[PDB]
């Protein structure tokens, strides 16, 4: 069952998160191809693994960086928790490193591009193609609360399409092993739950909110909340009032108000019978649950390649050097990665 | 309409994450 599988992958997962993996690699087995994205600490780029002609994603942080911004736990988290997952629609560590200025994780390249490029680029995604990714999405989140683990960034820009057209959840650094409450701002405007902006202790159902956004975005085009300056999308969503563009089906526009809930006891996903709510909502009653994991099911669109380092479906980013101090920085607060 | 005002906004583009 669903829930043998669970357990059986929370067996695998603890005993990495018990005792992580720790410098499985260094820097020049690598060779450095693009900057496929950029962020607060540095950016991720596509590299070539020397030994076997590999392609990876390389995230590479800044310590000093990651230090002014009080991301340590969260960079820690990260790391260790990547280390320890093992998911379809996942990317876990293939290796991990630091030196005197950064810290280096490696995973599986997801040559497709961001969800976002796409999403933007075409408008809107088919009902249809929205479930697909949502379905893949569920059962993510299945997996990750399972274990305890909040994600807390859902949004096209996280979500990288893979060479057969299935979906990536990347960028886990929000990402949080934690029973019960916890309390950190964190996350991107349009898709914090309302329990969040109103600095309530706050769960998993966050993770199942953002959904709601998501969905809505990918079918509509556009989020449920938006304007021009944060705090303007900040009371739009705590006010709850969603419109739905008159395209959206009766089962759709269900599936969104019972997922953008701003009543926790009610909220999908955080009721007594969990993701089934949501896995069993008629919206999903065409998705075959095991055939997604499986990854048999055809998907809506499979993206344009060129070869196996091509990187077309991705923008263009300024190349800065990945320069390493000479004397090691801030090697106590990095210790166990 | 919504889709309008959506693309006149300033976030269309690669929306950052918030903090604390
Ligand atoms: N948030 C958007 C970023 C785009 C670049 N990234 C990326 N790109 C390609 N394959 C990958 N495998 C793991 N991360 C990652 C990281 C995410």
């Amino acid at each position: 069952s669903v829930k043998e599988f669970l357990a059986k992958a929370k067996e695998d997962f603890l005993k990495k998160w018990e005792n992580p993996a720790q410098n499985t690699a260094h820097l020049d087995q690598f060779e450095r191809i693009k900057t496929l994205g950029t962020g607060s600490f540095g950016r991720v780029m596509l590299v070539k693994h020397m030994e076997t002609g590999n392609h990876y994603a390389m995230k590479i942080l800044d310590k000093q960086k990651v230090v002014k911004l009080k991301q340590i736990e969260h960079t820690l988290n990260e790391k260790r928790i990547l280390q320890a997952v093992n998911f379809p629609f996942l990317t876990k560590l293939e290796f991990s490193f630091k030196d005197n200025s950064n810290l280096y994780m490696v995973m599986e390249y997801a040559p497709g591009g961001e969800m976002f490029s796409h999403l933007r680029r075409i408008g809107r995604f088919s009902e249809p193609h929205a479930r697909f990714y949502a379905a893949q999405i569920v059962l993510t989140f299945e997996y990750l609360h399972s274990l305890d683990l909040i994600y807390r960034d859902l949004k096209p820009e996280n979500l990288m399409i893979d060479q057969q057209g299935y979906i990536k959840v990347t960028d886990f650094g929000f990402a949080k092993r934690v029973k019960g409450r916890t309390w950190t701002l964190c996350g991107t405007p349009e898709y914090l739950a309302p329990e969040i902006i109103l600095s309530k202790g706050y769960n998993k159902a966050v993770d199942w909110w953002a959904l709601g956004v998501l969905i809505y975005e990918m079918a509509a085009g556009y989020p449920p909340f938006f304007a021009d300056q944060p705090i303007q999308i900040y009371e739009k969503i705590v006010s709850g009032k969603v419109r739905f563009p008159s395209h959206f089906s009766s089962d759709l526009k269900d599936l969104l108000r019972n997922l953008l809930q701003v009543d926790l006891t009610k909220r999908f996903g955080n009721l007594k019978n969990g993701v089934n709510d949501i896995k069993n909502h008629k919206w999903f009653a065409t998705t075959d649950w095991i055939a997604i994991y499986q990854r048999k099911v055809e998907a809506p669109f499979i993206p344009k390649f060129k070869g196996p380092g091509d990187t077309s479906n991705f923008d263009d980013y300024e190349e800065e050097e990945i320069r390493v101090s000479i004397n090691e920085k801030c090697g106590k607060e990095f210790s166990e990665f | 309409t919504t889709y309008a005002d959506f693309i006149a906004s300033g976030r269309t583009g690669r929306r950052n994450a918030i903090h604390d």
